[PDB]
């Protein structure tokens, strides 16, 4: 009982998701950082 | 001047999405490369 | 302050008296060496 | 050979297949043979439905 | 989480994991309602508990 | 698999990523010497270079 | 007064320690495991696996 | 078909859950959790302590001014003493608070759990088969904490001179015993100092002689660790090529030919040490103190020609007249 | 799929997947529900709004005294 | 506000050994 | 003060749950043998 | 009193290393997973 | 060329590590706060 | 002081697109 999971499933991020997420944090913190600070 | 404890907001707001990311990308990889 | 003296002695007498009786009833004979 | 066994009845070499095996070590297994003992291999929706029959009604 | 196959979670009938969702909410909603009645009837009104907050 | 300390090791016997990590590392230590003179000319008061010196 | 009372709470002490080595030891004899761990029928490799 | 209470000795004896409870663990885990909730929350957030007794309190929680080094569960007030101040014998919640009744709350609950924490590794020492000395061994630092949480204040007639639960308390406590007990020429604390040293010098020569001569079962591009499998039988390093490397270090018979014999000896030496050094603060807390060498040594004349011991003995009356401030109303500290 | 105390006992109450009642039910009736279920958000949301005024039901501030 | 600080240090090993004690890797002998 | 005891309500439960306690562990020694044995410790339960 | 960019310090250093464990953990767990 | 290194090797960190790693960690936080905080 | 913080998420900005651009996913066709 206490084992296998039929559920489990595995998670992918190929480089472009990796290239767009870290553009969009960046690009956000460049935003949002000039209201943050003030 | 400038508000303190903002700098930990930008840094930590910053940091933790793309470490998420950067730990799927290193996931995802390694399952890849596994998987061969 | 007479309220938490009676919850802290009823608790205290509680676990002593499990402790006590639970040592009496033939501990030495729970050891994986049992017959 | 006896310590081996009285171990496996006990559930010993079982739910864990990877713990005292090192990534490179537990990668040769799993491609060349060596399944974890006490255990067998099943489809998916074979268990699922096996499942489903142990627990019906 | 570590003990999630339970017997409860699976469907006499079929044997799949399922919920009866209609059931569920007639559950649900019915301990809703005791506790919004409960709430109304004795936190609100002073009658078990200690009422609201009430200004000018 | 090899342990978190010895992940370095793969260059032991490959020269030209040997190199490439001795390049990356030597650029590292260069940015660090501007961006370490940069913010120092930004902290820096050469007013009075008797009272307050650079050690100061 | 020092002198009595260093030396009795020192044996109170190390006599505290001989008694739990007595009983320890009394306990795993009586069961009859005080001299080492059978090695035929190990208690531990009997037991399921605790996690 | 058995009693209740019989189910009930059977799940507490039970070698089936994840933590061993046994009985013992039934006195031990719920003394152990008061102290450790109780020492939560007086870290976190206790009003100051008049540990003195002169109505000036010493802060010791986060809120009121502490980081993790200074802060501390200030031990109790010099005017209790020794006395049982329970929260029940208290007029009010904040009298309590105000003179460290959370202080002996943690003590008597952490020495009680420890206990009980010393008949539980026994209890499942017999539940398992196996010889039960490893309580004796925990003896030890149970022996160290209870000289320096009970004895001492026995010895002293007051809590206030228990250690603080805390770094910088420690360090305070520590400080104040050399001053009125000169801890550092007493042969009992020379003792756990060479019980200590010489457990950190035979820890790391056990480890390195066993590390050293490991027996090849591994790959080059893997941890050295995974050459031993948990359970097996065959042993995972050369015992006689590390016997020889040792004998051939100091002499061929400075080292251990049986292995049963080095780990015994390695068990003994800090379990010896420390209860060496807790009977040494334990004496001490009868004012039984250590070595006293100050002014051994005069010229033909007699003019008194300093020694260390008398530079330590300067040293500690630095610390001697400093501590405890406005405490002391007579000139002697009897 | 473990059988417990508390599962035997909550069984019955998850027992009935995919029951469903034959034709159109209570469909009727649950639109005259929400039929009174409207009207009645549309009352209280145009007496909050003050485009219906009721006697005795002062929506002010004031009303508290 | 360094408290919150100390306090979420604090928390957060000892919720590191409450996963290391309760999640830990299980041992299991090997079919070596 | 005997056991540190002050106001009689105390006694109530410092004598009632170990007559409790002590009930349970007597259904479980009505369960046993009670007979003597010959040896370090009684292997029955 | 307290002096600040301690907190950044404090919380970056803590941070850091620790994402680079869980990093480590979860593609050691994934290449194994994908090994099976 | 571009392509195969020969020398690419995996890296594994278990569970043990990771706890240890963690408490490490966690504990060097524990104990420097107070002096970066000072 | 928040200048650095400027500069630095510009830099971190125009180095995401740097390895956005020259060490991307290399697009091959696949054999379907
Ligand atoms: C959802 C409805 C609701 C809400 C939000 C409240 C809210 C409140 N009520 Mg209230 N009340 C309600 C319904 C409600 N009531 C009803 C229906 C009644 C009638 C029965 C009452 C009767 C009532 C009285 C008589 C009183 C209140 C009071 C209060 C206030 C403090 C209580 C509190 O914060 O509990 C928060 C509770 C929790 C967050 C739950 C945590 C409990 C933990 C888990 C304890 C665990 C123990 C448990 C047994 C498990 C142990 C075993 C385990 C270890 C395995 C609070 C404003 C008190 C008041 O005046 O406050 C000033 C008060 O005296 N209420
Ligand atoms: C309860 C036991 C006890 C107590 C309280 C005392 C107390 C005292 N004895 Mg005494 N004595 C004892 C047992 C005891 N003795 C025994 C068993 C013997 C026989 C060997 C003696 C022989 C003896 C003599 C010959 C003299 C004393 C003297 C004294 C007085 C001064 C002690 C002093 O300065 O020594 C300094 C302190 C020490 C030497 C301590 C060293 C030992 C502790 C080291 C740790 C060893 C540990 C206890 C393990 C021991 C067991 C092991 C040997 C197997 C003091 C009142 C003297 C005195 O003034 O009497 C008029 C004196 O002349 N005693
Ligand atoms: C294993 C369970 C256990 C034990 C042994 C103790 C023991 C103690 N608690 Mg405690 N406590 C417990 C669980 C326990 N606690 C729990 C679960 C809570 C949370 C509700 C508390 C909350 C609590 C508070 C709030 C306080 C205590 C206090 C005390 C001390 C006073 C003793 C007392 O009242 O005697 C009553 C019992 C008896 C008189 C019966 C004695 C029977 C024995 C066999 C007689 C022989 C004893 C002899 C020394 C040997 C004592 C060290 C007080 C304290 O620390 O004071 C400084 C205090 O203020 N406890
Ligand atoms: C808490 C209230 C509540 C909730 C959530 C439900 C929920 C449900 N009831 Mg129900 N019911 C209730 C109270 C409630 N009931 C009461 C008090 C009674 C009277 C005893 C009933 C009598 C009843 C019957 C008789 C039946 C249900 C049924 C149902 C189910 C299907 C509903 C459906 O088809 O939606 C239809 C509606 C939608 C799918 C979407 C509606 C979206 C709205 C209209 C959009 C409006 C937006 C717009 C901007 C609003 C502007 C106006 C505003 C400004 C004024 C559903 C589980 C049926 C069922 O399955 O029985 C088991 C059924 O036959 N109910
Ligand atoms: C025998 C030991 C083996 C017993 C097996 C059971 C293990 C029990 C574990 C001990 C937990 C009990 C804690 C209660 C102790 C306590 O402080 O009680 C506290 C109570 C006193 O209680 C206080 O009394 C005050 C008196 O003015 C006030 O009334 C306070 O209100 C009241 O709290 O003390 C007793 O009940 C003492 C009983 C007699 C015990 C003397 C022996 C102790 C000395 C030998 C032990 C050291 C060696
Ligand atoms: C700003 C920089 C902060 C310092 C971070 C240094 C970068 C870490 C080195 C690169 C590691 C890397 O590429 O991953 C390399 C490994 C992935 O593992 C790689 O997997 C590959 C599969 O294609 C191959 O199997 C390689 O052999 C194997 O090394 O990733 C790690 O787990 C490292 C995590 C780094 C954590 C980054 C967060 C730090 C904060
Ligand atoms: C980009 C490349 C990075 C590596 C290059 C290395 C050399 C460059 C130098 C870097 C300088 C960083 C520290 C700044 C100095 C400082 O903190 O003290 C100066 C002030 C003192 O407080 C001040 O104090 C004043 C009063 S008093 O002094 O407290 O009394 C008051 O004005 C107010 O409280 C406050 O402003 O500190 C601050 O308040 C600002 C917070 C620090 C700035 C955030 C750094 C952003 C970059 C970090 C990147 C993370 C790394 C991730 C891995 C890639
Ligand atoms: C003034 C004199 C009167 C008072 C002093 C009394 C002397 C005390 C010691 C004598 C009694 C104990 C005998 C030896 C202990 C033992 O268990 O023997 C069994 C073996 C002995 O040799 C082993 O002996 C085995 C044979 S046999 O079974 O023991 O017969 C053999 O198989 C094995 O190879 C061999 O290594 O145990 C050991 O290896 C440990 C030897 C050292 C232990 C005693 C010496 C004291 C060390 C310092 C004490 C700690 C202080 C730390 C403070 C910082
Ligand atoms: C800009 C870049 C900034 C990033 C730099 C910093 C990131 C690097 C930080 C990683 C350090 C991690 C080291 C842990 C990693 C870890 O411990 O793994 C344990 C590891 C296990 O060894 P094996 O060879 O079996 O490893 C199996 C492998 O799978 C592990 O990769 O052993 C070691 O690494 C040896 C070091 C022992 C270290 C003991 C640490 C315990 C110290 C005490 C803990 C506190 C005690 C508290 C009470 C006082
Ligand atoms: C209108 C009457 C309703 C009535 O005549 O019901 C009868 C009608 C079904 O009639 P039939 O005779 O086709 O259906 C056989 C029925 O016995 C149910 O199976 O029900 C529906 O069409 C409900 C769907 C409309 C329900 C939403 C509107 C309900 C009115 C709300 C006011
Ligand atoms: C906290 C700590 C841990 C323990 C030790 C110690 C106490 C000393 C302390 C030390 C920590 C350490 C090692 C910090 C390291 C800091 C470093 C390496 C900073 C270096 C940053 C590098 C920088 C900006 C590089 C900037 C270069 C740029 C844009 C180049 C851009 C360009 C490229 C890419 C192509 C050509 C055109 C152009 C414009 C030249
Ligand atoms: O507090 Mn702790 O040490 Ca008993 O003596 Mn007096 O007081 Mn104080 O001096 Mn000496
Ligand atoms: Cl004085």
């Amino acid at each position: 009982m206490s084992g296998p999971n039929p559920n489990k499933q595995p998670v992918e991020l190929n480089r472009t998701s990796l290239f767009w997420g870290l553009l969009l944090i960046f690009v956000l913190a460049v935003l949002f950082s000039s209201y943050f600070f003030n | 001047n400038v508000s303190v404890a903002a700098y930990l907001a930008v840094l930590l707001g910053t940091f933790i999405p793309v470490v998420f990311l950067l730990t799927l990308y290193i996931q995802s990889e390694s399952r890849k490369a596994a998987e061969t | 302050m007479f309220t938490l003296k009676i919850v802290v002695y009823t608790t205290v007498t509680f676990f002593v008296s499990l402790f006590t009786f639970g040592f009496l009833s033939n501990d030495a004979s729970r050891n994986p060496n049992r017959k | 050979r006896r310590r081996v066994a009285q171990a496996e009845a006990a559930g010993w070499f079982t739910g864990n297949p990877s713990f005292g095996k090192s990534l490179i070590e537990y990668s040769e297994e799993t491609k060349k043979g060596m399944r974890e003992p006490g255990t067998v291999s099943i489809s998916a929706k074979e268990l699922a439905a096996l499942r489903a029959e142990a627990a019906k009604k | 989480w570590v003990y999630w196959d339970l017997e409860l979670f699976r469907d006499p009938r079929t044997g799949n994991p399922a919920l009866d969702l209609p059931k569920i909410f007639g559950i649900h909603l019915l301990l809703s309602g005791v506790l919004c009645f409960g709430f109304g009837a004795f936190h609100v009104t002073g009658a078990w508990g200690p009422g609201i907050w009430v200004s000018d | 698999g090899l342990p978190w300390y010895r992940v370095h090791t793969v260059v032991l016997n490959d020269p030209g990523r040997l190199i490439a990590v001795h390049l990356m590392h030597t650029a590292l230590v260069a940015g660090w010497a501007g961006s370490m003179a940069l913010y120092e000319l930004a902290v820096f008061d050469p007013s009075d270079p008797v009272l307050n010196p650079m050690w100061r | 007064r020092s002198w009595l009372t260093c030396a009795h709470f020192f044996l109170g002490f190390a006599f505290y320690i001989g008694h739990l080595w007595h009983a320890g030891r009394a306990r795993a004899a009586a069961a009859g495991f005080e001299k080492g761990i059978n090695r035929e029928n190990e208690p531990t490799l009997s037991l399921r696996p605790i996690d | 078909s058995a009693s209740a209470w019989e189910r009930f000795c059977s799940w507490i004896t039970s070698t089936d859950n994840r933590l061993y409870i046994g009985w013992f663990g039934v006195l031990m885990i719920p003394t152990l959790l008061t102290a450790t909730t109780v020492y939560i929350i007086a870290f976190v957030a206790a009003p100051p302590v008049d540990i003195d007794g002169i109505r000036e309190p010493v802060a010791g929680s986060l809120l009121y001014g502490n980081n993790i080094i200074t802060g501390a569960v200030i031990p109790s007030s010099a005017s209790i003493g020794i006395h049982f101040y329970p929260i029940w014998e208290a007029a009010s919640l904040d009298e309590w608070l105000y003179n460290g009744g959370p202080y002996q709350l943690i003590v008597d609950h952490f020495l009680l759990g420890v206990c009980g924490w010393i008949g539980r590794e026994w209890e499942f020492s017999y539940r398992l088969g196996m010889r039960p000395w490893i309580s004796v061994a925990f003896t030890a630092p149970v022996a160290a904490a209870s000289a320096v949480f009970l004895v001492y204040p026995i010895g002293q007639g007051s809590f206030s001179d228990g250690m603080p639960l805390g770094i910088s308390g420690t360090f305070n406590f520590m400080l104040v015993f050399q001053a009125e007990h000169n801890i550092l020429m007493h042969p009992f604390h020379q003792l756990g100092v060479a019980g200590v040293f010489g457990g950190s010098l035979f820890s790391a020569m056990h480890g390195s002689l066993v590390t050293s001569s490991l027996i090849r079962e591994t790959t080059e591009n893997e941890s050295a660790n995974y050459g031993y499998k948990f359970g097996q039988e065959e042993e995972t390093y050369n015992i006689v090529a590390a016997h020889g490397y040792f004998g051939r270090l100091i002499f061929q018979y400075a080292s251990f030919n049986n292995s049963r014999a080095l780990h015994f000896f390695l068990g003994l030496w800090p379990v010896v040490g420390i209860w060496f050094t807790a009977l040494g603060v334990m004496t001490m807390a009868f004012n039984l103190n250590g070595f006293n060498f100050n002014q051994s040594v005069v010229d033909s004349q007699g003019r008194v020609i300093n020694t260390w011991a008398d530079i330590l003995n300067r040293a500690n009356l630095g610390m001697e007249v400093m501590h405890e401030r406005n405490a002391h109303n007579f000139p002697l500290d009897l | 799929a473990l059988r417990t105390r508390l599962g035997e006992l909550l069984r019955p109450l998850n027992s009935e997947y995919g029951k469903v009642a034959p034709g159109w039910g209570t469909t009727p009736i649950m639109g005259f529900v929400m039929l009174l279920f409207f009207l009645f958000l549309l009352i209280i949301l145009q007496i909050y709004n003050s485009s219906l005024i009721i006697e005795n039901v002062d929506v002010d501030w004031a009303s508290l005294g | 506000m360094e408290t919150l600080v100390y306090v979420f240090l604090l928390a957060g090993t000892l919720g590191v050994i409450f996963f290391a004690v309760f999640f830990r890797d299980p041992p299991r002998i090997a079919k070596k | 003060e005997a056991l540190g005891i002050d106001d009689t309500r105390l006694i109530v439960p410092v004598i009632l749950i170990p007559v409790i306690t002590f009930i349970l562990y007597a259904g479980f020694a009505s369960e046993q043998d009670n007979e003597d044995f010959f040896d370090t410790y009684d292997q029955r339960r």
